[PDB]
């Protein structure tokens, strides 16, 4: 099936290769910050980073072994979760600041800008703090990244080809964790280290999904509020929430 | 239809 | 704190004695559901179960070690999540069902009793399906309950200035020993090292899963609130604030 | 002073 034939080695190069870029804001210092002008380049920036992640999930192994209809849901129900852990891992470096991009670096005040968002920066630094406190490696991160591709959907899939699919897709969930592991022990951790390393790294997914589930609510109150113009793509993935 | 879908071809 | 010198057995058996009851539904004597019969029931159950949920969070090792507010702030982000996963345990041996209380069995279209909580129901069924499906052990589930009780709620520990710091070490400290708990359990099954590895992954990767149902189980209580579908206890009312403001 | 408070205590 490939993917599954890959050695940990080899699992580690293939999504280190497949790392989107760090994109620009079109930020314009020309003018001052406003609740919408903030919330105009968040979402333009989400909007780019977005047509990056279409294309980087296709060379995460496995995942082009899925249907269309699959890939679909699965991006759709993790998007934003994807976006906040590459976001909270390039601001690991600066401490109380969240690099949104090189030329976007913005603290807790600066999210105070936006109605209700300093929550959510609140959160999302908290994390980078999280991840820096466990000196969070870079291979660690696409690990993760893709951990969240392939699981935060796998459960909201009758038939027997939706239990193929799901079949599938823990095959390739349980090689990362063997990469996972195996990169933790060519690090020197101790077995036990491993385990414990492993839950600890796992369970702040849960942290993501949460920031994802208040941002999706955020980013939909601001669009029925007429506050910023939303990408067609961006009101795609919105909608693909419900949300209210 | 939806742009997901389209951009996950191209 | 004579929490992390217990053994792994010795875990086991601290978690499975602090279980809670499996408390009965009113449901009387049956009598045909509607929209504001079938919340009353559910919101009831809740409130009851959340009484024997608090007294259960002090039973588990180093929980009572924290102080008053870092208590309260932990069983504040997490008893959504805490009752959903003890549905969803339950619910196991019943597919397709959702056995809110052993007088309450409720098939996937009962759901449907109530606008937009069916999707709701499907999610926990979904997580019914694949503790089913992985064989999910009753001293695995205690281990993934006290590790929700702990860990949903340690990065929303605001200040991370001075004595905190001290409790979110605690905190993480105790959850290393769970992790090593669970590991037991299944060297004890007699897992291979990579089968270890592998199932406590998937167990835990469920956890983002049951986050999420709790989000949006939050609002959609929510909205039955405001719409004055069915009146909430204070100590409901009080949990549901804790999300909003 | 919420009820969460007291039954924790109690
Ligand atoms: C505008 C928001 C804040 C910034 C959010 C956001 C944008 C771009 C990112 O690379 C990212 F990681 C991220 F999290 C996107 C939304 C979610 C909640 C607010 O409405
Ligand atoms: C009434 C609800 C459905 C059932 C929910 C609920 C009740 C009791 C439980 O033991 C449980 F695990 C659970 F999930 C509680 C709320 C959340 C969303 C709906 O409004």
């Amino acid at each position: 099936s490939l993917a599954l034939s890959l050695t940990a080695d080899q699992m580690v190069s293939a999504l280190l290769d497949a790392e989107p870029p760090i994109l620009y804001s079109e930020y314009d210092p020309t003018r001052p910050f406003s609740e919408a002008s903030m919330m105009g380049l968040l979402t333009n920036l989400a909007d780019r980073e977005l047509v990056h992640m279409i294309n980087w999930a296709k060379r995460v192994p496995g995942f082009v072994d899925l249907t269309l209809h699959d890939q679909v849901h699965l991006l759709e129900c993790a998007w934003l979760e994807i976006l906040m852990i590459g976001l909270v891992w390039r601001s690991m470096e600066h401490p109380g600041k969240l690099l949104f991009a090189p030329n976007l670096l913005l603290d807790r005040n600066q999210g105070k800008c936006v109605e209700g968002m300093v929550e959510i920066f609140d959160m999302l630094l908290a994390t980078s703090s999280r991840f820096r406190m466990m000196n969070l490696q870079g291979e660690e991160f696409v690990c993760l990244k893709s951990i969240i591709l392939l699981n935060s959907g796998v459960y909201t899939f009758s038939t027997l080809k939706s239990l193929e699919e799901k079949d599938h897709i823990h095959r390739v969930l349980d090689k990362i964790t063997d990469t996972l592991i195996h990169l933790m022990a060519k690090a020197g951790l101790t077995l036990q280290q491993q385990h414990q390393r492993l839950a600890q790294l796992l369970l702040i997914l849960s942290h993501i999904r949460h920031m994802s589930n208040k941002g999706m609510e955020h980013l939909y109150s601001m669009k029925c509020k007429n506050v910023v113009p939303l990408s067609d793509l961006l009101l795609e993935m919105l909608d693909a929430h419900r949300l209210h | 239809h939806k742009i997901l879908h389209r951009l996950l071809q191209d």
